């Protein structure tokens, strides 16, 4: 009675009302507050991300067999029981697998005979009084798993993970506001190619980081990083192309940090940045930027040896003008330079056909020029200006922007 | 329970979306056809003024000394009673007042009691019973009124007035066709600055209005004046220079109004008469003339005199002839010669460097000179002239006016 | 049964029409005087900032999962119990919390497990006897808190606060009529940008401020300061862009304020000073010259040379007449003129073009002149004065402005 009501209740008319997609483009079924799983989510083969968060009492019964595009199942506080064919139907099309818990009361056992997924998801504190990193001892068996992140707010870095992560391409880890004990003992993790550390307050970059030459993204956002006088020691690597060391308070930049030619996105906004150095942009094939919210007084010099770049972020600092610096850049798509001081948007600014947008919420512009006119590649859905500084522009350029809105 | 459900229906959000502006620039909550005033009134703390209209039977709560803010009260037909610590915070707090009284019991008796009150707008309809009117007679209480605002018919002055007579400084009486009666009140006024007797029936200047020893502005407006004599002793208010006749039946402007050198602003616009003097040219210090819609035959050569005047209009009047002697007068900045029985426009107006204003529709032309484009702050906005005649100019004068 | 009915009564569609938007522009709902908190409030999704008032202890439920967009937790005396999925969902979604209590006992005790939370507002005495700032003792685990808003009468700032101001941003302090014996404590808290000591009554502007270098906004609203000789040393801080010294007893400003050129916006409004002295107007960069409520008769005409002056706001003060070199800025967008003893408007007001608002109505202004209509940006809603005043203006210039009003 209880299945055949919820039946009723979730017709296959109001999943596909329900139906949404998420950041991968994937079909998700967000099912939240069910007292059980209903069957008609089960009959429609659309479905890609299964979602059960928060519904108690689950059973899944061999109906998700029925299920075509079934690579992720996002089981959050969700006790799943599953039978043998239907645990070998997932032992052939599920691949990514996330986990929300508390504690061991609501981590799913299944998972373990699962050796053919590929990604895989953990969140929950871990270490527990008597049971410090035990409880995730038995992912051993998943051979084919590639993709694996961690937000466990973990006081220590867990030996097992050490074990586990032979294995392992992705690796990102959060501790929400805890101390990360390396030790240097992310030498044996040769095989990560991308490692985040979002807000592990370490105040110091780990010495185990210089020793992984696949690393092409690190990421340490949150940091509460000062000095970054640990650069030097990452002349060694040859590997990573975009360091992440936002919503930090770097004072300064180095010198010796402009040595990286292989870096290739910079992403250092709202930092405590205040004249970042001319020679730190010799390295010109910076195509990604981001050093918003910062203490810039104005755009140093070598911003004009900057040339494989797409955007920079200039958004609230102290910086008035769009010099030639800026200016001898021909590849920026977006401006991110709003809530600023900018005095005045200079002429060579209305060559830059290839603008996708501005930022300007804010800024001090006395008026749009009318080069600005010789671009109707910009749209008024494309740049972000205001109405009462969108609006000087001439009638004829008003309406050819209406127009190419339209058009 | 009116009170409870007064509450519930009336939100905070609900009042505070109803906050507007009033004509006072003051934040004021326009509380209309309502049972009473609901207790969230005083959550908005910011609130300087509150229009009551037609909400009798208030009682007024201590949760009142919330709104610090509040310097203004507007009451039109409330019949409003107040608690002793809300009377002691606006005694202490109240500038402002605006009591409509259409029956006598929407007037409150409580409102005397303030003291720190300075503007009162006393419309209504009071009853000729005014001398007994104790009630009136406690703005002695009043240590700082100086405006006061009465729309009512006020047959006799009070010496309520008379109480007030050095503190205030604004005197505005709308009689409503009531012959103001018993001068010696508006004689024991002091320090009164500006007297505005808006119909007060008066069939002359009274008496009392010419024993006014400190008047700055005074306007006889829709009173049936007969004669402007007395002037002699206009020469005393040497702190006038605001004299405010115009819509009344006037015929003539004698040479005594020499006796005030200071007079700046003068009106004698929509009046009867007929003919302009010249004796009212003499004068120079004279900045601004009001003759709209008059019966003036014609100008008096003697206008050259008055150099310093800045308004001179003459507009919709029966002037035919326009002398020459008025344009060698060059600060006359806004001038309406509209609708007027003149035949051409005069081309020396050129030296005429500051005129803002000219307009001279409905006035038969023959053909625009082209010295209007010779007049250096005139407008096209401010040049109001028909479409037709505006086709009549050259493409220069055009854009001399047209483009700003 | 009432929280169940609760639930019933308070329909999805009536909570549509009841969102409304906040100063923020987030989308808002004001949840007053009910005996718990409906469920279908806690199925809304477009809602941002949900605003409990008045509610006697409730329990939040573990719903909010649906509440993504949800960032704001208003708490208005609000005594509130936790479930552990929403409270693991509160700390990871959840970012600005607003508390006020009559008792220091009505504080929720799980606001310190947020992580996620950086501004809070504690109004509400902390001061208590053996809950003198150890009740907050716990914003210790706070760790990315930056506005911390305490309208709460502390007799003596906390040391918990010397704590944790490495990291805060924002300090706004209102003791309502209590002196802070500041001890100089601020030197350890480094990070803030701007600082709003509003009605404490300092009588005297003390060296902490001084000793900080990062605040570039500076309210010290109603603290009873009777002489502001200190603000020589103002041009330590060389990041001050707003030093709101308004409701004060402040009668006269020092001449080394014209050391100060960083300042744009100076709100003296609401202050007992008489006389502008010119070094005052040597600051180049002032935009919101406020001097409203004043004591001011004349004004300098060097107010001319301050171009990038926007909105000059004198409201009710003595001055009879605008000299000429007022207009010579043209960047005036709003002239408060409102309240004063000007006798005439000079016409010289047609040459500025910014104009949006100007305020006449409460002056000794005989007439309006002409060339007020030439203003392009000024509507009737902009020229708001007395009836007869604007009947002054020809029906033609009239019929621009009434076009204005329509067009």
């Amino acid at each position: 009675l209880r299945q055949l009501n919820l039946n009723n209740e979730w017709t296959l008319d109001k999943l596909r009302q329900r139906l949404t997609k998420n950041a991968q483009d994937k079909l998700e079924l967000h099912l939240f507050m069910l007292s059980g799983i209903p069957d008609t989510v089960f009959d429609l083969v659309e479905l890609e991300v299964l979602k059960l968060e928060l519904i108690p009492d689950v059973t899944i019964p061999p109906s998700i067999a029925q299920l075509t595009g079934l690579k992720e199942l996002w089981l959050y506080h969700t006790a799943a029981k599953i039978e043998a064919p239907a645990l070998a139907f997932l032992r052939e099309n599920l691949r990514a697998l996330h986990i929300k818990f508390t504690d061991i009361k609501e981590i799913p056992l299944w998972i373990y005979s699962l050796k053919t997924l590929e990604e895989l998801h953990l969140t929950g504190n871990l270490s527990a009084e008597n049971n410090r990193y035990i409880v995730i001892d038995g992912l051993r068996e998943l051979k084919r798993l590639k993709v694996l992140r961690l937000k466990s707010n973990l006081s220590k870095l867990p030996q097992v993970v050490t074990d586990v992560g032979v294995h392992l391409q992705k690796l990102s880890i959060n501790n929400e506001g805890t101390k990360l004990i390396v030790l240097n003992s992310l030498k044996k993790m040769v095989n990560l190619t991308e490692l985040e550390l979002i807000r592990c307050d370490l105040e110091r970059i780990p010495h185990s980081i210089f020793s992984l030459h696949n690393l092409q993204e690190i990421d340490l956002k949150d940091n509460n990083l000062k000095t970054i006088e640990e650069i030097i020691s990452f002349q060694h690597l040859h590997r990573l192309t975009c360091l992440k060391l936002w919503y930090n308070h770097i004072a300064y930049i180095p010198i010796q940090i402009g040595n990286l030619t292989n870096l290739e996105r910079l992403y250092l906004n709202r930092n405590k940045i205040e004249k970042i150095p001319t020679q730190l942009f010799y390295c010109r094939k910076l195509r990604y930027l981001d050093l918003s919210h910062n203490n810039l007084t104005f755009l140093p010099a070598d911003i004009g040896l900057l040339q494989n770049l797409q955007n920079l972020a200039v958004t609230a600092n102290r910086i008035e003008a769009l010099p030639p610096e800026l200016f001898q850049c021909r590849k920026l798509r977006a401006l991110h330079l709003g809530n600023n001081v900018l005095q005045s948007l200079p002429s060579r600014v209305g060559e830059l056909t290839n603008l996708t947008q501005i930022e300007l919420r804010g800024n001090r512009l006395e008026c749009l020029p009318v080069e600005l006119g010789e671009c109707p590649l910009l749209k008024r859905s494309g740049l972000v200006v205001e109405e009462d500084l969108f609006s000087t522009l001439p009638p004829e350029v008003k309406e050819r922007l209406w127009r190419a809105d339209k058009e | 329970l009116k009170q409870l459900n007064l509450n519930n229906e009336w939100t905070p959000d609900k009042l505070r979306q109803k906050l507007q502006t009033n004509a006072h620039n003051r934040l004021e909550l326009p509380l209309i056809m309502l049972s009473g005033l609901p207790d969230t009134v005083f959550e908005i703390t910011e609130l300087q003024s509150l229009k009551l209209e037609i909400i009798k039977n208030v009682m007024i709560p201590a949760t009142i000394a919330q709104l610090d803010n509040l310097q203004e009260l507007c009451l039109h037909q409330c019949s409003v009673k107040i608690h002793s610590a809300a009377l002691s915070f606006l005694k202490e707090n109240l500038k402002v007042l605006s009591v409509k009284f259409d029956d006598m019991r929407e007037l409150p008796p409580w409102m005397y009691g303030l003291r720190n009150l300075e503007e009162l707008y006393l419309v209504g309809s009071l009853s000729h019973d005014i001398s007994k009117n104790v009630t009136l007679e406690s703005l002695r209480d009043l240590k700082s009124l100086k405006i006061l605002s009465i729309k009512s018919n006020v047959s006799k002055i009070p010496q309520a007035v008379v109480d007030v007579s050095s503190h205030l400084q604004k005197m505005c009486v709308h009689n409503d066709g009531t012959k103001l009666v018993m001068l010696n009140n508006l004689k024991k006024m002091t320090n009164l600055t500006e007297l505005e007797l808006v119909h007060c029936d008066l069939e002359r200047i009274p008496h009392a209005v010419f024993s006014l020893l400190s008047l700055q502005e005074l306007d006889l407006k829709e009173n049936n004046l007969k004669s402007i004599e007395e002037i002699v002793s206009f020469q005393h208010l040497r702190k006038l220079t605001v004299l405010k006749l115009w819509y009344n039946s006037i015929a003539y402007i004698p040479e005594h109004i020499k006796k005030l050198t200071s007079l700046e602003r003068l009106f004698f616009s929509h009046n009867k008469v007929e003919v302009l003097p010249s004796h009212l040219f003499l004068c120079n210090k004279i900045r601004y003339l009001d003759l709209s819609y008059n019966d003036i035959r014609f100008i008096p050569p003697e206008i050259g005199v008055l150099q310093s005047l800045q308004y001179f209009s003459i507009t919709c009047n029966k002037v035919e002839s326009l002398p020459d002697e008025l344009y060698f007068c060059k600060k006359l900045k806004t001038l309406k010669i509209g609708k007027n029985s003149l035949s051409v426009l005069s081309p020396k107006i050129g030296n005429l460097l500051f005129l803002s204003y000219l307009d001279i529709k409905g006035n038969h032309f023959e053909v625009l000179p082209p010295e209007l484009g010779d007049c250096r702050a005139l407008k096209r906005a401010g040049l109001v002239v028909e479409d037709a005649l505006f086709e009549t100019l050259p493409s220069d004068v055009r854009e001399q006016m047209k483009a700003d």
